[PDB]
């Protein structure tokens, strides 16, 4: 397969944990649900 | 946070009336104006208080640590 | 009895609607500031934070406490912290309450003022008591809790005057009005085209005399009659803001002759 | 008895010096939390 570098992600895309999280599931993960998310870190 | 003990302006006791004001719109379905003016609360400074109150406590309340 | 003329309109638990008569705008208005500023009365003035896993901060929760309203029906029988002979705070001075709760249901757990506990020897004075008037006896809201949030706390109330801060003041609000026919002329009206028309007629306009056409400006007259009302907070009964508040300033001109004399 | 630290997650009291590496148990985070202290603090209620 082979691994080459390492990709920053921007929250809340599609390939972002948080993409899916329900309300809940955000507040678990200590993430304020008004987080509009479209930068990195 | 949270309903503010006393109205900024006068000091009139206001933090003891969150929770009526609340059923006072679900259980009797009943208009803010006319709900605020049943507890008590007639000069808009009263009223504003509790009117414009925002109690993030609830949000905060759903976090764990 | 000769002099100032007291003349209930209402009165009740919380509110004394009266009519001042035969006095000096400036003694109305001196009683009007002493019932706002200067009225002894008990209030939380120190917290000792043991337990706090709540959502609020240690300031914040001691902020909102100090301004729970206490019982100072006897606040005249408790001496002020700073001329007690003791070291720091006792009986004598203080009343010391306790707050604990733990967040033990599921549903958010509700810290009011009723979970209060005086934990000081009132000896028998009626004082430090938490007022409530909420037809739920909860009183004041001070905080909320989750299942296993705690919160250990110890008050100590003192005595004191909303000079110093706010929620020492025994006072609400202070209704105060005089004249409501502008006949003295103490205000210009603004208007756009009718003075009258425009500006909404007070209360007081029934309990008086409208002026007559006719009758030229009455130079002479001054302001006396002044239309107030009162409202308590609740650590003092309403009629007792208002005595105890004739009582300080009575007080204060008295203190300043005592002064004369040592002068 | 006593309580040093605290662990961000699992909130379970840990506590540990030097090459104890900076892990807690069973939850591999590593966050820790100093815990307040006994002293009691006091407050100006204004
Ligand atoms: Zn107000
Ligand atoms: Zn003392
Ligand atoms: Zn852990």
């Amino acid at each position: 397969k082979v691994f080459i570098g390492r990709l920053p992600i921007m929250l809340r895309s599609k390939n972002c944990y948080l993409s899916e999280a329900t309300e809940s599931d955000l507040y678990k993960l200590k993430e304020c649900p008004f987080d509009m998310g479209g930068y990195f870190i | 946070m949270i309903v503010p003990v006393r109205c900024f302006s006068c000091g009139k006791v206001v933090g003891d009336k969150w929770e009526s004001y609340l059923n006072l719109l679900q259980e009797d379905e009943l208009d803010e104006g006319t709900a605020l003016s049943r507890l008590g609360l007639k000069r808009y400074c009263c009223r504003r208080m509790i009117l414009t109150h925002v109690d993030l406590i609830e949000k905060f309340l759903r976090y764990n640590p | 009895e000769e002099g100032p003329q007291v003349k209930i309109r209402e009165a009740s638990k919380d509110n004394v609607d009266f009519i001042l008569s035969n006095v000096d705008l400036a003694m109305a208005n001196s009683l009007r500031r002493v019932m706002i500023a200067e009225i002894p009365t008990l209030a939380i003035d120190s917290v000792e934070v043991e337990t706090n896993t709540t959502v609020l901060a240690d300031e914040f929760i001691a902020h909102r406490l100090g301004l729970i309203p206490l019982q100072s029906m006897d606040i005249e029988q408790l001496e002020y912290s700073r001329d007690c002979f003791c070291e720091d705070h006792c009986d004598k001075c203080s009343v010391v309450l306790t707050l604990q709760a733990f967040g033990e249901s599921e549903s958010t757990t509700n810290v009011y003022s009723k979970d209060l506990v005086i934990v000081s020897n009132l000896m028998g004075r009626n004082i430090g008591h938490p007022i409530i008037q909420d037809k739920e006896g909860n009183g004041v809201l001070i905080c909320k809790l989750r299942k296993g949030q705690e919160l250990k706390l110890t008050c100590v109330a003192k005595k004191g005057i909303a000079k110093e801060h706010a929620k020492w003041g025994p006072a609400a609000a202070i209704e105060f009005e005089y004249d409501p026919w502008n006949k003295l002329k103490h205000t210009d009206y603004w208007y756009e085209q009718d003075s009258a028309k425009e500006w909404p007629q007070s209360k007081n306009c029934e309990y008086e005399d409208p002026p007559n056409e006719g009758d030229p400006f009455d130079y002479k007259a001054q302001a006396d009659t002044f239309y107030m009302n009162v409202e308590s907070v609740g650590s003092i009964p309403v009629d007792q803001v208002v005595v105890r508040g004739i009582d300080t300033l009575q007080k204060k001109v008295a203190s300043i002759l005592l002064a004369l004399t040592q002068m | 008895a006593t309580l040093k630290y605290i662990c961000a997650e699992c909130s379970s009291k840990l506590s540990l010096s030097r090459t104890d590496a900076v892990r807690c148990k069973d939850c591999g985070h590593r966050i820790l939390l100093k815990a307040r202290t006994k002293r009691l603090v006091q407050f100006e209620a204004r």
